[PDB]
């Protein structure tokens, strides 16, 4: 049973490998949809304001 | 291009079964999911962010401020550049990643292989009626300091023993 | 939108009760709170304390209830109803809403009931 | 009364604006709403909330306010009828929504009795019948000789009591192509839609229905049955068996998934993962009120990785067998999480 256990460590690795890689790369790739957040605020604004 | 990404993610996810108790996996879990959707959401529901001057401009008539709108926008075109600062902390927690990643699969691979020699010595090297006691002295010293600790403490006793073997007491 | 996703809420469960209540009274009539459920009953018992908490005294009354009138804010009665919604308030009789304000009026009766009267 | 017969109305009339901004006047489907006997508050509540969600562009507002002359009450619906066939028999689809239509009914009384007609049954006069009739039936879908154009029909009517069993609401119930009954008992009981899936039901099931949502794994075709059955043996019934206790789970499951925040179109593509969640993984839901969330958190599984699902099951129309399967796929991996 400690066997069939540890039979699946074989290969977490190589697939955490990519997990780890990817999960820091996209949580820190939103730094430019922050800065279109401002320019889309900023769109938003302007409509509304020649709607105005 | 994102579904391999989460599509692995999921896996391991699935994989996780077994490494359950985990305090904030799940929650940088749902924190991707949360900055994705604001993504997706923000992508969507963003107009053409520029005014359309040709004809949104000329429904107006007597604007006198069109102009200086377009040329506050135009001006502020460079809203900002990205933030490319992370180059090391995050290089330092993929190397911590890296250490534990190749220390865990050498543990691994080397208990594997343990086990394996492990079955392959008792399916064939088990002597169930032919142990010598000698034989098992030798092996294990521990089990010879056990019993002359035991003989000269002069507790003759050894706590656990008629649990599994019996008496045929003919008392 | 209006209202804030919350006394909405509260207002949707205090409907859901007293829809339920409704529905229930014909066979409470007949058969009684016996034949129900522990949800069912739990769910009447509750509906029938928030009808009771319904009532509120008014200031051009009081020659009427004998009370003197009582003015809820909107945060307050949303609080209260969310509150009672909770089930925080079951062990406190029924009676105990009945010509009340606040949550608060609430607990006041309950332990005017509770340890004057009995 | 207020029992969502313009909030359906107007979900109806917001959800048209995923084809009306595209290209494919096939799809497009352009909106006529019919405000007769509506107050003017009601009417501007209306034009602005179609404002808010872009659909003011393709939708049309014949408003006949109650201050208004009665004639122009009465006559409303018919212009708007006229303005839809324009429509009609130019090779596009038109949706009218006759809301009330009701107080066209009474307005017309009002007509009749100052005419000096003799009134019918409860002083209506005698043609509200044919009135009715006659307005509705220029709603129609014409062949590809007249130009292929259709011109939908929603009215309304505006019952005493859930007085269904009474001569206008039966009278219209004979026009129309099938009808949608709401009641405050389902109002105030959860469903949100209202929907009385027993005295709502529609004339054309298989057809007039996205091939996706029809009948594709079957329990979605008798879906109305099973909903019925559940009706015929709900808690008041005896729980005979484990059967009977999942039958019993699976209808409760589903009625609690079929409740629709207003201004919430959903879409077909949407639609089709949660009906088929209703028959599979749908009995371990955890909690009934926990459904609510669990359906937004299943639109965002198919959201993310999923969407070729989500695509694939919008444009085919039809699903294949390995959809069915990926479907099912996901179905089972969202309900393990
Ligand atoms: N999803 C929903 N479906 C139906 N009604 C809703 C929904 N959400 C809120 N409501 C409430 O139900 C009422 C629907 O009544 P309405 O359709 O206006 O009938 P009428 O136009 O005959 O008064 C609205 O006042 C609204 O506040
Ligand atoms: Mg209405």
């Amino acid at each position: 049973d400690r066997i069939d256990s540890v039979s699946q460590l074989q290969n977490v690795a190589e697939t955490t490998k990519v997990l780890f890689d990817v999960s820091k790369e996209t949580v820190e790739l939103e730094s430019e949809a922050f800065e279109l957040k401002q320019k889309v605020e900023l769109a938003h604004e302007a409509k509304a304001v020649l709607d105005s | 291009a994102k579904s391999a990404a989460n599509k692995l993610d999921w896996a391991k996810v699935i994989s996780s079964l077994r490494i359950t108790g985990s305090t904030a996996t799940q929650l940088s879990s749902f924190k991707k999911r949360n900055d994705e959707a604001r993504r997706q959401l923000l992508e969507l529901q963003s107009q053409p962010t520029e005014v359309d001057f040709s004809h949104y401009r000329s429904v107006l008539k007597n604007t006198s401020v069109i102009d200086k709108i377009e040329s506050y926008v135009k001006q502020y075109k460079p809203v900002k550049i990205d933030a490319s600062k992370q180059l090391q902390v995050i290089e330092s927690f993929e190397k911590h990643a890296m250490t534990n990643a190749k220390e865990t699969e050498s543990l691994v691979s080397k208990e594997l292989k343990d086990l394996q020699s492990t079955l392959d010595n008792i399916q064939s090297a088990r002597p169930f009626d032919e142990l010598t006691v000698d034989d098992l002295t030798k092996i294990k010293p521990e089990i010879d300091a056990k019993v002359e600790e035991m003989v000269k403490k002069g507790k003759w006793d050894v706590p656990g023993y008629k649990d599994r073997f019996g008496n045929l007491n003919v008392m | 939108a209006v209202v804030g996703q919350e006394h909405y809420d509260v207002a949707s469960k205090v409907q859901e009760t007293l829809q339920t209540y409704k529905s229930l009274q014909d066979i409470i009539a007949i058969l009684g709170m016996d034949e129900l459920s522990e949800q069912d009953k739990l769910t009447v018992e509750r509906a029938r304390k928030i009808q009771r908490f319904l009532s509120q005294p008014f200031a051009v009354a009081e020659v009427f209830t004998g009370i003197p009138g009582k003015l809820v804010r909107l945060k307050d009665t949303v609080a209260s109803f969310k509150a009672v919604l909770e089930g925080k308030y079951d062990n406190i009789p029924e009676h105990a809403f009945y010509m009340v304000g606040g949550i608060e009026d609430v607990v006041a009766k309950a332990e005017k009931l509770a340890a004057e009267a009995n | 009364r207020q029992t969502g017969k313009t909030a359906v109305a107007l979900d109806t009339i917001l959800n048209q604006k995923r084809w009306n901004n595209g290209s494919d006047e096939s799809k497009k489907l352009y909106c006529v709403y019919v405000a007769v006997g509506q107050k003017r508050s009601t009417v501007a509540q209306l034009v602005q909330t179609l404002e808010q969600h872009d659909a003011m562009k393709y939708s049309i507002i014949v408003a006949a306010t109650a201050s208004e002359a009665a004639p122009l009450q009465y006559l409303a619906p018919f212009t708007a009828a006229s303005i839809g066939e324009w429509f009609r028999d130019n090779g596009k689809h038109a949706l009218i929504v006759y809301d009330d239509l009701s107080k066209q009914a009474v307005a017309y009384r009002q007509l009749s009795l100052l005419l000096r007609r003799p009134p019918g049954r409860e002083a209506y006069p005698g043609d509200v019948f044919y009135l009715h009739s006659r307005l509705l039936e220029r709603a129609a879908k014409l062949s590809e000789k007249e130009g292929s154009g259709s011109l939908t029909a929603l009215p309304v009517i505006e019952t005493q009591g859930g007085d269904v069993s009474a001569y206008i609401p039966t009278n219209v119930i004979s026009i129309t192509d099938g009808q949608i009954f709401l009641e405050a008992e389902l109002f105030y009981k959860g469903i949100r839609p209202a929907i009385n899936v027993g005295l709502s039901v529609s004339r054309v099931g298989s057809a007039a229905q996205v091939k996706a949502l029809k009948q594709v794994a079957g329990s979605l075709k008798l879906f109305l049955a099973q909903y019925r059955e559940v009706a015929a043996f709900a808690q008041f019934g005896s729980d005979l068996d484990a059967s009977t206790k999942q039958t019993l789970v699976r209808g409760e499951r589903l009625t609690q998934l079929l409740k629709q925040n207003q201004y919430s179109p959903l879409a077909t593509e949407e639609q089709v993962p949660l009906i088929y969640a209703g028959v599979n993984g749908h009995l371990d839901g955890i909690e009934l009120s926990r459904i609510g969330e669990f359906e937004s958190s299943f639109l965002s599984y198919l959201k993310s990785n999923h969407n070729e699902l989500l695509t694939e099951i919008r444009e085919k129309g039809e699903l294949s067998k390995e959809l069915l399967a990926s479907l099912k796929s996901a179905t089972e991996s969202f309900v393990a999480t």
